């Protein structure tokens, strides 16, 4: 197979168009000078999140590659925004698809999907991934982080802003360098050297929670947890995972590019039986996936669709195997929030196990049957594309080769797929990849109001982000492991636009000034997902021939299609289709 | 000055229990001081030595030591929860109100880790609710602060 | 020839001195513990460049010292000014010359050579520079930036100073990770949920123009407008090319080290074939360079040389092949700013390009008469090394700072040495510096106690200065969907002449705008504009010929016994030809 | 013997658990998606050093091992402090040794050890770089830097603190683009053309001296030389190294991979007879080892300091020149370094013999020699010295496995060990191979009490690091080449704890505020040197098996032992017992 390596990178709370412009076109313009390379593509979400995928000629040394890439990432990485750079950029050289997966469990529920998760996070993780052969972890959950999640009312009592919570926390869950006492060089006579030890990072919520903001001119005092709930919570909310319907966590293992299937999968479980000893009472690890006997169900909703819509898509396909195939399947371990390959509210996929192969006797009861069963019991759910899959038509880029833009490449990808609709003899099931426009918050703030109060843009800014979309300010310890802190509002205050005009922020001369004094808003249209390919938008079209059809006719008509498109306007092979 | 003032400050350090009645029938000054001004009984004291505390208090030690900043091996077993080192010392005449040089209590230690029975112990024996340390501090504001109600309501 | 992997940098503004002692240096002082390293050198340049080469043994696989090279430029990265960083430093594999030569026209006449650059630099450089094989891609000109070329009199005039114009772009062309209403975790029952939008980066010069630098206490407003200039224009405008004498760009291309060429050219031309069709009307590509069929004519000024001086012997270069060479000669690709040397604004080059084999019968009209007459008829012009050639008994010396002497005197030390060779004709021809000489330049004085007097703090006037008069890069922004610089930089009619320092004022920390010239001092020196260096110490490279007959080994030789009556502290090796 | 691979970082003024937890945690939590990695070990200490080991499968090919574990590193580098950032973290082949070790030393009285280090790095070790079949070489020493030596009591009576200072080096040794006269794009028809030249990196202490700090309001200069003493000197002064009794720096030598020993080393000794003409007086060259070299350790007790160390080794010294005279050729005596700790307490003397053919008959053999120095030195008081000449033994990690914490984990390693000592039959020297706690100096800052005067944290922060711990603040040029710049505190202002209160610190207001009225302070223990296993908390235990009795029956008595301890507590056999 032609081997792919993987960038991966974060900016929290950042919409597709900050991510993409901030981060992805900047990294994309850096990929020079790499040997091999067929082809680029990318994707940059409103979560936060990009992905770059660099596809190399076949027969390249995966290693070299991924050397090649990191070192061009490397000189690249001081481009990129502080908050990118400080998640921590991640490079891979793996499959796509998933080797096995590692279910954990609390058989005595004494812990929560939560806890669980922060526990694998915490203990199990690292030293998987440090394993030979793995070449992609992904946690099904979150590590803990230090939440703080704000009160606007409080903070406006108090005259104080999320600007000034960030300080006191950078402040005060520092970690000194104080030096010694007799140090070097030292004075003739000294009898005495010790380390001095001044502040450490703090440790619990009980800690942050008395992180002092400030002093009122009456003498009493102002701590955190006056403005704040504090608790342990994870880094992010959107995947949350089940086995048989029951709270779970887990990992989903990929393959290292070239490593041995079998000698890798030996070494993940050698290295679980170390950990196992040490698990805190009930924790229990199960094997929901392990590659025959297994397959996936993929779901996809329509953007828009929020994890509780996703949830109830994944119940019906959780109950359907747990009913109606129950004496075929063992086990079901359910994610949302993640898919095949994304990430994001509307998605989640489900890992199937199958009973022992000697117990389905019949053609009936094997796989193919079983996952063409699933397909047909699925495909009459309500706006969610749902199908069972063990693990080839077309697959077409619309290129914007000329400036046009993303609402233009959307009207030209349309005239195509029309176009392409009418012809139902030589093409079927022409469609778009990825995701539709949805509406998204358009808020503008007011240069001149902002100045004429004294209100720095910057606090305006910070204040509006750190709110509503979080803001990782340093780190702490937690049972001696470092992990993040975490400011952001509570969730109550902010769920609606009205809760806009609940923040505050102090002006120079000390006043506090809503938000509502100094912007405005509106609602409009934009994209959760823009696509890139070779370094220019794109958008990914998949169809493939009708019946008696071969997929080179089919392919030659996209071409002739293609070829009345708006001026501007390309198109390439790629994938299968290469 | 003695070989075996250094050796019974090491054995008592690392809880060595024989190591300290043979170092004291042979002649080791049982006051003797390390470079931070800690005695065996401070050192048995941090790190919670019921016996050794025991056997050098017996052999006259100086309950009321301080170091080079004034803190006492009370001040120890106080900050460190050893409840029943805090009794001894205070049956062997530890002074309950010893300040040290920013001056701070043995209430204050144990009242900021949360020690609830050794606050009691503490003031059985008359430590003084009321003592302010250099910022002002009492035991009840550090309740306050560390937002612990059960030391809290303790202190009234 | 042996591989050699190549580190570049860029500092705008900075002068040869500050790049060597900021950059270079610090870099230079991590380059040991590589494998199969024969030798370094390093230019340090008053364009604000530097590049340093690391020539590797024979047989050395490059993937392997590159990535040996990177791995300890990376010790030298967070050292570095960020002002460097952000430029984007470089580290290539890459054959020294060029693969072949892309040119860029446009037929109709529509379109100038800055648009035409930025065309090349914003549609096409990028997919060039990806293509396998592809070690060094060099753009004949300059990508669009959003330029504001600030007015001094203007920004006194409202009490503004550079600083607070880079403060208000940074602030009103940024781009916001704002959040979403509804976000996770939510309030269990949240049905909507929508990405918050806020600021984004501007695109235009419109936007620009209408950024908001303050309100006055009577209500009315300054714009960036108000104090600036605002245009589309080049990150830099030092490199300008054509094409038989009309408005071009174009992308010089080098080999990667050990990549097949046949296969890469393809490669190249396979991508230049998915561009064509998407151009706007009048753009053509042409091929001015292919690799005999061609050569290059260079053309070396003396340093302190202008753009004006350079094109005007330039223009000399192509009026002869399309006059006298008119029979010859298919096409002229002169670029202006560009040489051999790597970049400077007294240089340049012109790439060459034959017709056909069988349309020049004769020996007088073969590559290697053709290039002899034009090296013979440009021998003659004057303040000016031009030489025609198309692609070796001589040496290669360094002479080297071994004991911290400084500049000035390793040069009085290589004058002594060149002098001294000139009185051996029969032994020695043409021995010779390959840099530059120092040349005038501008020294300022800031008075420290006056500034602090005065209140005016010392990175507002550093940053005034610099901004000013060297330009700066302040952010990003998007143009026609592509990421692009923003720089400010006076315009140019006020950072012309030494009295204009004085025009430019800096606000104190007690509101009162003060002048350039209560606070410093100036006076002219010499220094120079190509500092070299070889394996981490100051360097002169001086090149040279046996004489008629006489072996390298015997004037190698002598070059040595020369050497030895240098002063004290001064040392000498042997590099490229010389080296075995 | 296994490849392996060393990170080395330094936080200077830090202490072990600040290193360990904002250094090594995060670069080890980093180190996923590399091949053929065994095991994972790390030191980090009182020095402010943190070395990780990573040790890969027998024959994994070393480049590529370096290369991986560099590229993961480098994608971390912005997780770390500035401050580490700084001053370089290598990734550097580790598991072959010395070609030689080359001394370089002064005879005639006239150079200390950081002037000869200086000379070596500036004229000498760039041309033994670049030596044929040279690989790494090693600087034992710096070259200079220029040193500010700060005075408490002059910086308060002129209202001036140590971030005055460092903000005002920064503004006066300082080398930034001040941009041309008539640079493109020109007024047309410019003659001329010219490059502005500001200010430029101070040369000298004299430069340094004349920095200033303030006009005072009866107009009087303060300057930097009137609150400080300048030199250049070290980076660092933990070291102090001689040879025979006299200062000496030098080069440690390591063959290129595929190069020949024999070869290179006359190579290296040909290129330094080059050199020997131009050094300055009494400088001369040593080859202390070569391809019968033994050690003698020296370690103090908790607390005590470089200048009682000394001593001890001059007595190890003056012992070997004058008791062997007919054996040892020479003692090359190392103040501050040892293998299982760096420290002020420790030591080590590198002894060189006089050839085989000079020490005739068994007495004058390496083994007699060190009986006889272990015995005389055994009546050292106050000091541990044992001389050693460098199948039986075990290796042994002790891991907290559940967030024990290291008083916890210090704990269980102590039941460990009592119960290997009740089976003297089975078991001999079961012990640490790390460091004890010790005394440490624990500065609490008062929050409310800074906030109340208007004292910045960042000034109180900054004033106590750079004051006791140095700040390595900016570059300059000495005689034309780049180097560094550390503030400090003079060493009489920065010994005993009383000295805290001398150092001011300005609040908002203008008033000079003393550290003892916003601080408060205590002894407490603390490690020096923490050490960490595969990614979690551990404690290395060394040991071997009791007369007759084989290493496998010793280690099963072990695993028995190690069964019994704390919940929590887990082990791991290392090294030569894996
Ligand atoms: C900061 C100043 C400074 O370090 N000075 C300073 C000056 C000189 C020296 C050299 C002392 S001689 C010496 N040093 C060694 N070291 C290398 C080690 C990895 O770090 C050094 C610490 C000590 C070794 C050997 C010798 C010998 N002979 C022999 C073998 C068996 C090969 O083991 C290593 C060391 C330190």
């Amino acid at each position: 197979a032609p081997p792919a390596v993987t960038i991966s990178a974060s900016y929290p709370g950042a919409d597709a168009k900050t991510v993409q412009d901030t981060v992805t076109q900047v990294i994309e313009q850096n990929m020079n000078g790499i040997d091999n390379l067929m082809y680029m593509s990318s994707n940059s979400d409103s979560t936060g999140t990009v992905q770059i995928t660099l596809t190399f000629e076949s027969g390249t040394d995966a290693d070299i590659a991924q050397v090649q890439v990191q070192n061009k990432l490397q000189l690249a990485m001081p481009l990129l925004p502080q908050e990118v750079q400080q998640q921590g950029v991640s490079v891979e050289k793996s499959s796509s698809s998933f080797l096995m997966v590692v279910g954990v469990i609390n058989t005595d529920g004494t812990m929560t999907q939560e806890d669980i998760s922060d526990y694998v996070a915490a203990n199990m993780k690292d030293a998987i991934s440090r394993t030979s052969g793995v070449g992609d972890v992904q946690l099904f959950g979150s590590q803990y982080a230090m939440r703080i999640w704000m009160n606007p009312n409080e903070l406006n009592k108090f005259q104080l802003t999320p600007v000034d919570v960030i300080t006191a926390i950078k402040a005060q869950n520092a970690q000194v360098a104080a030096g010694q006492l007799g140090g070097t060089p030292p004075v003739k006579g000294q009898q005495l050297n010790a380390s001095i030890i001044a502040q450490t990072r703090l440790t619990s919520t009980e800690e942050f929670g008395k992180i002092l903001l400030k002093v009122n001119q009456d003498g009493s005092r102002v701590l955190l947890r006056d403005v704040a709930k504090i608790e342990l919570g994870g880094e992010n909310y959107d995947i949350i995972a089940e086995f048989n319907g029951q709270p779970a966590s887990g990992l989903g293992i990929k393959l290292a590019t070239g490593a041995n299937a079998l000698d890798t999968a030996a070494a993940i479980r050698a290295e679980l039986a170390k950990m196992e000893p040490f698990f805190p009472s009930g924790l229990k690890i199960v094997y929901p996936y392990d590659t025959q006997g297994v397959f996936m169900t993929m779901v996809q909703l329509p953007a828009g669709a929020t994890q509780e819509r996703t949830q109830k898509v994944l119940n019906e396909v959780t109950h359907y195997y747990l009913t109606k195939e129950k004496n075929n399947v063992e086990s079901v371990f359910a994610v949302n929030g993640f898919g095949f390959a994304g990430r994001g509210q509307n998605t989640g996929i489900a890992f199937v196990s199958l009973k022992d192969w000697a117990d389905r006797p019949g053609e009936e009861n094997k796989v193919e049957a079983i996952t063409m069963r699933a397909t047909r019991a699925f495909s009459q759910i309500k706006d969610a594309m749902v199908f069972a899959f063990n693990l080839t038509g077309f697959d077409f880029e619309l290129i914007d080769q000329a400036g046009l833009g993303h609402e233009k490449l959307t009207q030209a990808r349309n005239q195509l797929l029309a176009e392409a609709a009418k012809h139902p003899d030589m093409l079927t099931s022409v469609r778009p990849n990825g995701l539709e426009d949805t509406p998204q918050f358009k808020i503008d703030i007011d240069q001149e109001k902002a100045q004429a109060l004294g209100v720095s843009i910057n606090d305006i800014n910070t204040t509006l982000g750190a709110a509503w979309g979080g803001s990782y300010v340093n780190d702490f310890i937690d049972r001696g492991r470092v992990k993040k802190v975490y400011v952001m509002s509570e969730a109550k205050y902010r769920m609606l636009p009205d809760d806009i005009g609940d923040w505050y922020v102090r002006a120079a001369d000390g006043q506090m000034v809503p938000f509502s004094a100094f912007s405005s808003s509106r609602w409009e249209y934009g994209s959760p997902r823009l696509e890139r390919y070779n370094g220019l938008p794109s958008m990914e079209i998949l169809g493939q021939a009708a019946p008696g059809k071969s997929t080179g006719e089919a392919m030659e008509l996209m071409e002739q299609l293609a070829s009345k498109l708006p001026t501007g306007v390309g198109y390439d092979w790629t994938g299968m289709s290469y | 000055g003695s070989d075996l003032g250094k050796k019974l400050l090491e054995a008592a350090r690392a809880g060595r229990d024989d190591e300290v009645r043979i170092l004291m029938a042979n002649g080791a000054d049982v006051n003797a001081a390390d470079v931070v001004g800690w005695t065996p009984l401070h050192l048995a004291a941090y790190w919670g030595h019921l016996e050794i505390v025991e056997v050098l208090l017996k052999n006259g030690a100086d309950v009321n030591a301080y170091d080079t900043l004034g803190s006492t091996p009370l001040h120890l077993a106080a900050h460190f929860g050893h409840l029943e080192i805090v009794e001894v010392l205070l049956k062997n005449g530890a002074d309950v109100n010893a300040k040290d040089d920013n001056g701070i209590t043995p209430l204050h230690l144990a009242a900021n880790r949360g020690h609830l029975e050794i606050v009691e112990v503490l003031l059985k024996y008359g430590a003084d609710v009321n003592a302010q340390d250099k910022f002002g501090k009492t035991a009840f504001d550090i309740s306050i602060n560390n937002g612990n109600e059960d030391l809290a309501e303790i202190l009234q």
